[PDB]
C-alpha cells in the first residue's frame, strides 16, 4: 500500500507541467493521446531471468525420451532432410502446411517432457533457417514462394499461445511456471521472426511486382486519359486475382488474408504518394481528379473483399483531394488546414509547391500561403524532435491478433517424411 | 412619180432593217440581265439561310451564358455555404476536446489524492 | 396610176410597221433600264447582308468563347465543391472517430482505477 504515494508524486509533476500557441486539433488530439497513454503506465507500477529443464514422466515411453534426448538429429533432418529442400512451385498441395504441422509436433511432444533447453534449441535452429530460405527465394519464386512460408509461420506464434491453454489452470511450481514462461516466451522471439521476415518479403515482393504491373503509368501518369489504362488495369486485376489464388493455394489464415491486402494498399500507399512529389509531374487540379478516378478503379477490386479499404490510402487520395481544390485564400486554407489530418505540414508544403497551373499563369498559387507553412514548418520542427519527415516510408503493424492455430486444416493438408514419423508414432 | 415613191419605200425598209436589228440587239442584252438578276437574287437568299442558321447558333449559345454562368453562379454560394458551415464543426470538435479533457482532469485529480 | 396604188399602199403598210418596230424598242428599252435600277439595288442589298453577316460571324466567335470558357470554370468550381465536401466528411468522419475512441479510453481506465480502489 504504501507504493500509493510514489504515484501521486511523480504525477503531481505531469500535471504542473501539463495545464506555446493555440496549437490546432490535429496537435489536440496527440496531446491527449499520450496524457492517456502516460497515465495508463502509472497504473502499473524484473532483475534476473534463467532457463531450466523440468521432469519427465507421463506419456513418455522408454524410448520417446531417447529420441528427444537426441536434439543433433530430428533437427538435421527438419532443417536440411527436407524444410530447406522442398519445392514450393510443386508441393502436392495435398500437404501445404505440411512445414508447420512438423515443426510443432516436436515443438509439442518435446515440450510435453520437460526437456525445454532442448526445443528452444529446435526452434531458434529452425527459425533461422526459414527466414533464410525466405532470403533467398527467386524473383520469381518470390511470389508463392513468400506466402507458402508465410501462413506457414504465422500458425507457429498461435500454436505457441495454444500450448499454453495446456499447461496454464495446474498450479504446478516447476512444470508450469518454467514452462508457461518458455512458451509465453516463445510466442515473442517467434512472432517478431515471422513479422520481421514478412515485412521484409512483402516490401521486396511489392517492388518487384509493382514494375512487372507498371502501376505508376496506369494511376499516377498524364500520358494515360485513355481506357487503355483500363486495359492494364485489367492486367492489374487479373494480377491481383492471381495473387488471391496463391493465398488459397496455401491455406492461409483467414484474418491473415485480409492483413497482407490493407498492406499491400498502403506500400501502393507510399509509393503512389512518394512518386507524386518526385515523377508526378506538374499538378494541377485537373490532374488531380483524372488521378483520383483513376485511384477509383485501383480499390474497386477491394471493395468486394476487404473492409473499409480507403483509409489505407488516406495519404494519397487525401493528398489528391488537396490539388483538386486550388485555394488562393490564406485565411480560406487556414480554416480548412484542419482538414488534413494524414500529411503532416512539411508534405502538404511538398504538394503544393510542385504545382503550376497548364491553365497559362492563370490559376497561381499564393505567397501569402507558401509562407504559412514554412512557418508553421519551422515552428513544428523544433518543438519535437528535429525536421519533420517529406518523403513516405512503408511499414507494416504487427501480425499479433492475425495469426491463428487451428489444429483442423493443418492435418487435413500434413503428411510426412522420416525421423518424425516414427517420434509422432511413440508420442502418445 | 413612181421612182421617188419608190425611193421613199427603198429608205424606209432599208431603215426598219436598222430599227428592227437594234432591237434584236437589245432584247439579247436584256435577256442576260434577267440573268444576272436572277444570279444574283439567288445568292441573296443563300446569305439570307447562312444568316438565319448563325441565327440559331447564337441562340444556342445565348441560352447558354445564361445556364452556364448561373449553375457557376449558384456553385459561389453552396461553396461558401460549405466554409462557413466548417466554422461551426471545428467548434463542435475544439468543445468536445474540452470535454474529454476534463474528464482527464478530473481523473488526473483521482490520483493525486 | 394603179401601180402608184399598189406602191402607196404598200409604203405605208411600212410606215405602220416602222412605228410599231418603235413603239416596242422604247418599252425593251424600259425594261433594261429598269432591271439596272433593281440590279444594282440588289448588288447593293448583297454587301449589306455580307458586312451583317460578318458580324454575325464576329459575335459567334466572341460567344462561342464565353460559352467554351464558363464551361471550364464550371468543371474547375465543380471539382473544387467537390474536392472540399468530400474531406469535410472525412474529416468529421475520422475525428468524430478519433474523439469516440478516446473518450472510450478514459472511461476504460478510470474503471480500472476505481476498481483498485475499491478492492
Amino acid at each position: 500500500e504504501r507504493a500509493a504515494a510514489q504515484s501521486s508524486l511523480i504525477q503531481s509533476h505531469m500535471q504542473s507541467l501539463a495545464a506555446n500557441k493555440p496549437s490546432r486539433l490535429s496537435d489536440e488530439v496527440k496531446s491527449m493521446k499520450q496524457e492517456l497513454a502516460f497515465i495508463e503506465n502509472v497504473i502499473a507500477q524484473a532483475n534476473k531471468p534463467k532457463l531450466v529443464n523440468v521432469i519427465r514422466r507421463e506419456s513418455g515411453n522408454p524410448d520417446l525420451l531417447e529420441l528427444l534426448m537426441d536434439l543433433n538429429s530430428y533437427t538435421l533432418e527438419v532443417t536440411e532432410g527436407y524444410l530447406k529442400k522442398v519445392n514450393v512451385t510443386e508441393v502436392n498441395g495435398d500437404n501445404v502446411l505440411g512445414p508447420i504441422h512438423v515443426i510443432t509436433t516436436v515443438v509439442s511432444s518435446l515440450v510435453r517432457n520437460g526437456l525445454l533447453i532442448q526445443s528452444s534449441k529446435f526452434i531458434s535452429k529452425v527459425l533461422l533457417t526459414v527466414e533464410s530460405i525466405v532470403m533467398s527465394l527467386p524473383k520469381d519464386e518470390t511470389m508463392l514462394g513468400g506466402i507458402f512460408w508465410l501462413s506457414n509461420l504465422s500458425r507457429l506464434p498461435a500454436f505457441a499461445a495454444n500450448q499454453k491453454t495446456l499447461y496454464e489452470a495446474n498450479g504446478g511450481d516447476e512444470k508450469d511456471k518454467l514452462t508457461l514462461i518458455y512458451l509465453n516466451d516463445l510466442e515473442n522471439e517467434t512472432l517478431k521472426v515471422f513479422d520481421k521476415i514478412y515485412s521484409t518479403w512483402l516490401v521486396k515482393f511489392m517492388k518487384h511486382a509493382s514494375a512487372h504491373i507498371e502501376i505508376f503509368d496506369m494511376v499516377l501518369n498524364e500520358k494515360l486519359f485513355k481506357n487503355s489504362g483500363d486495359e492494364k488495369f485489367a492486367k492489374l486485376f487479373t494480377f491481383l486475382n492471381e495473387f488471391d489464388a496463391v493465398l488459397s493455394k496455401f491455406q492461409v489464415v483467414d484474418s491473415m488474408h485480409t492483413k497482407i491486402f490493407n498492406d499491400t494498399l498502403k506500400y501502393l500507399n507510399v509509393m503512389l504518394f512518394n512518386d507524386l512529389i518526385t515523377k508526378s509531374p506538374a499538378l494541377n487540379w485537373k490532374y488531380g481528379y483524372e488521378v483520383d478516378r483513376n485511384i477509383e478503379r485501383l480499390v474497386s477490386w477491394f471493395e468486394p473483399r476487404i473492409e473499409d479499404v480507403r483509409p489505407n490510402l488516406i495519404q494519397i487520395i487525401q493528398a489528391v483531394k488537396i490539388l483538386q481544390l486550388k485555394i488562393s485564400n490564406l485565411n480560406e486554407f487556414k480554416l480548412l488546414f484542419d482538414f488534413w489530418y494524414a500529411l503532416n505540414p512539411a508534405q502538404i508544403q511538398a504538394i503544393l509547391l510542385k504545382y503550376k497551373p497548364a491553365n497559362k499563369g492563370e490559376a497561381g498559387v499564393p505567397n501569402e500561403i507558401l509562407n504559412y507553412l514554412a512557418n508553421v514548418i519551422k515552428r513544428e520542427n523544433l518543438s519535437l524532435p528535429g525536421k519533420m519527415e517529406i518523403m513516405l516510408s512503408a511499414q507494416f503493424d504487427s501480425a499479433k491478433n492475425h495469426l491463428r492455430y487451428d489444429t483442423s486444416a493443418i492435418t487435413q493438408n500434413s503428411n510426412t517424411e522420416g525421423l518424425a514419423t516414427v517420434s509422432k508414432i511413440i508420442k502418445l | 412619180m413612181e421612182s421617188k415613191l419608190l425611193e421613199n419605200l427603198n429608205l424606209l425598209k432599208n431603215e426598219n432593217e436598222n430599227l428592227n436589228s437594234i432591237f434584236e440587239r437589245k432584247n439579247k442584252k436584256l435577256k442576260e440581265l434577267e440573268k444576272d438578276y436572277s444570279e444574283l437574287s439567288n445568292r441573296y437568299n443563300e446569305q439570307k439561310e447562312k444568316m438565319d442558321q448563325l441565327s440559331k447558333l447564337a441562340k444556342n449559345s445565348s441560352a447558354i451564358e445564361q445556364s452556364c454562368s448561373e449553375k457557376l453562379q449558384n456553385m459561389e454560394v453552396n461553396y461558401n455555404s460549405l466554409l462557413e458551415s466548417q466554422n461551426l464543426y471545428r467548434d463542435h470538435y475544439s468543445d468536445e476536446i474540452s470535454k474529454l479533457n476534463e474528464k482527464i482532469g478530473l481523473l488526473e485529480l483521482e490520483l493525486s489524492n
